[PDB]
């Protein structure tokens, strides 16, 4: 419904898809450790 | 000069003298059978302070010219190669809708 | 989704990182101290309700461990010791910028190849502060007994001594102010009655005391002379393992402004120069200027007499420290040739963006100050260009330039049609790089009897950019959490086991398109975190 989008639109390369699972395993060991 | 368009037929002609590397300017233009019927250097210094504001070439010594290397770009500041999904996508990122 | 649009600065954005990845209690009352300011744990219970006083105490242990707070201790003549409760801005930037960190000691460790700790040193971020703090004998209390922990614990002093890895103590965990309070009345009570000539300039006498005690104590946690033990049996040098340490983020956000500023090296210079530029930019890393500037966060800043001297100095130490300015003699060992180390580099020099371009003969560096305000004055007028029209690319650098630009002149240095311009102009006004000027020729201020002025004022056009990316940040951060909600019963069970054959496709379609969120984010990040350069 609103128009022009950010340029920041792209398909997920390999140099940061490895850094993006980074990011799951992080608060798993928060949320399933301690607190 | 005139206010209808055809100003950047001019415009771009000139970039391309200054990417191979003002008075070198006014022969060349003089040059080429252009359809212009009156050359001054005040419109010559007119017309080359849209290409900074554009940053096409570069201003430097207060009268020499360089270019930007806008022509690779031309052909993260990597504006083109880049194609939105915009179908079926919800997470996009807008740039209203906020004010 | 007009609801969330609307009533939202920073605090959207502070109350959902410990929402994302932590207990819920936690993200009520961080909201609280941001909205509120300060305030200690007997007001606390009566802002919220639903968190015993302990149970509060208990809630928070957790994000004291995180360093997502930071105290204040302040006792009365008549009263008790009171503890006031501050916020930590940035420990709380730790859980952002949390994968950005693996991405760091790889692309900076770059004398290893195909290690066997190359899972291990991408844990050992994850292994220091999600516990908290940490110390040495952690994780060599482990499961691994040696398991060769001596080339392990050997091998982190090669990765503190590179920097980041400082102890902690009290300073990092109290704010900056308070801290200067006291010890400006410690120089303060110093100097006592019977030196009556100049006393304006005695009330500055423990400022100049306190300008070299705040640089002295400031560098007390960075002075290195005291986190090793040389041990003269079974090593040769290690840290002392007596040493509570975490993260320091002044390195990385020094080393994340380093990377931003070879971007602008591959648009201005092609691949050749760029790579040369790259290596020498490397060296100078790990002792570089301050991003954040502690003098200027808060004091006499407002008048200019000593705010001046916040960057005259600053230039003085910049321009004559010995550790960045290189001879451009040792680049050619460090490239895997001291005329093209020299010719490569006279192109640095001939652009109009100072970087190598002042120096004494025969020595080389790169200013700092005169040079992050190009560079924040290039990716905005750029990023105009890039979600809208490259027509306000042209005007906004027309208003740049040209102070105070009329509604004819901008079609006498501009050169474009007349319909257009509004077409373009009126979206500026809307998301503030232009501003209006009036000059009353009538009456009473008449609107119709006036004509209307220009500028571009360079302060207020980047306050809206930092906000607008702070809630957009926070918005898909948002759409995190929410997809989280829905098709939850069988993430619980993709957390029990460790197999319905049509049940897992519901699994991977939503887990993909999240992948690209952390992507977004991470080309959004960048793009913000350009201008906290201040």
């Amino acid at each position: 419904f609103p128009s022009i989008p950010l340029p920041i639109n792209g398909p997920i390369t390999n140099k940061e898809r490895s850094l993006a699972v980074k990011y799951i395993n992080f608060g798993k060991t928060v949320k399933d450790g301690p607190f | 000069e005139l206010d209808i368009e055809f100003i950047n037929s001019l415009l771009t002609i000139v970039w391309r003298f200054i990417s191979e590397n003002t008075q070198e300017i006014l022969e060349f233009i003089t040059a080429a059978q252009v359809a212009n019927v009156e050359l001054t250097p005040s419109n010559i210094r007119s017309l080359c302070e849209v290409l900074v504001y554009d940053d096409k070439l570069e201003k430097v010594t207060h009268d020499c010219y360089r270019v930007t290397l806008e022509s690779i770009l031309q052909m993260i500041f990597n504006y083109f190669k880049m194609f939105p999904a915009s179908k079926h996508d919800k997470e996009v990122v807008y740039f209203d809708e906020w004010t | 989704s007009l609801e969330q649009r609307t009533l939202n600065p920073d605090l959207f954005l502070y109350k959902e990182l410990v929402k994302a990845h932590l207990g819920e209690r936690a993200a009520s009352v961080i909201g609280m101290l941001v909205a509120l300011g300060r305030l200690s744990v007997r007001e606390l219970v009566e802002k919220i309700d639903g968190m015993d006083v302990d149970s509060v105490k208990t809630t928070l242990v957790s994000l004291t461990q995180l360093r997502c707070v930071k105290y204040l201790q302040e006792t009365a003549i008549s009263g008790k010791k009171t503890t006031y409760y501050y916020y930590n801005e940035e420990g709380i930037h730790i859980l952002l910028y949390s994968g950005l960190i693996i991405d760091e000691i790889i692309t900076q460790m770059r004398v290893n190849d195909e290690e066997e700790h190359k899972q291990l040193v991408a844990e050992i971020v994850q292994n220091v502060i999600s516990l908290g703090s940490l110390t040495v004998e952690d994780y060599l209390s482990s499961v691994t007994s040696d398991s060769m922990k001596y080339t392990i614990s050997s091998l982190f002093v090669q990765l503190c001594e590179m920097g980041y890895l400082i102890q902690i103590s009290k300073l990092h965990y109290t704010p900056i102010e308070d801290l200067w309070q006291f010890l400006y009345e410690k120089h303060y009570k110093n100097i006592p009655r019977n030196s009556p000539l100049s006393d304006l300039k005695k009330r500055s006498q423990a400022k100049m005391n306190a300008k070299t005690d705040f640089a002295k104590i400031i560098n007390k946690p960075n002075e290195l002379s005291q986190i090793l033990t040389v041990d003269p049996k079974t090593s040769l040098r290690i840290v002392k393992p007596t040493v509570s340490l975490t993260i320091n983020l002044d390195r990385f956000m020094k080393g994340r402004r380093s990377k931003q500023l070879i971007n602008l090296a591959k648009t201005r210079v092609g691949s050749v120069t760029a790579q040369v530029y790259k290596i020498a930019l490397r060296l100078t890393e790990q002792k570089s200027p301050k991003i954040r500037d502690p003098l200027t966060q808060t004091g006499l800043l407002q008048d200019l007499e000593e705010a001046k001297s916040f960057q005259d100095e600053a230039e003085l130490v910049e321009e004559k420290t010995p550790g960045l300015t290189f001879n451009a003699i040792d680049l050619a060992r460090h490239l895997p040739s001291a005329s093209l180390i020299n010719s490569h580099l006279k192109i640095l020099a001939s652009s109009n963006f100072p970087f190598l371009n002042e120096t004494k003969p025969g020595v080389y560096y790169v200013p700092y100050s005169k040079l992050m305000p190009v560079l924040k004055s290039s990716v905005y007028e750029y990023v105009i260009a890039s979600t809208l029209g490259p027509s306000a690319m042209r005007l906004s650098r027309c208003i740049r330039d040209n102070k105070l630009v009329s509604e004819k002149i901008i079609n006498s240095t501009a050169l474009m049609k007349e319909k257009d311009i509004r077409s373009t102009l009126a979206s500026l006004i809307r998301y503030n790089s232009v501003e209006i000027q009036e000059v009353p020729r009538t009456a009473d201020r008449s609107a119709s009897r006036a004509v209307f002025l220009f500028r571009c004022k360079e302060t207020h056009s980047y306050n809206f950019m930092r906000q607008n990316l702070e809630w957009n940040m926070a918005n898909l951060l948002f759409k995190k959490e929410k997809l989280k909600q829905e098709n939850s019963t069988l993430l619980k069970k993709a957390n029990r086991d460790d197999l319905l054959p049509s049940e897992l496709n519901q699994l991977k379609m939503v887990n993909e398109r999240e992948l690209n969120v952390f992507a977004r984010l991470s080309r959004l990040l960048s793009l913000w975190e350009v201008f906290q350069m201040a």
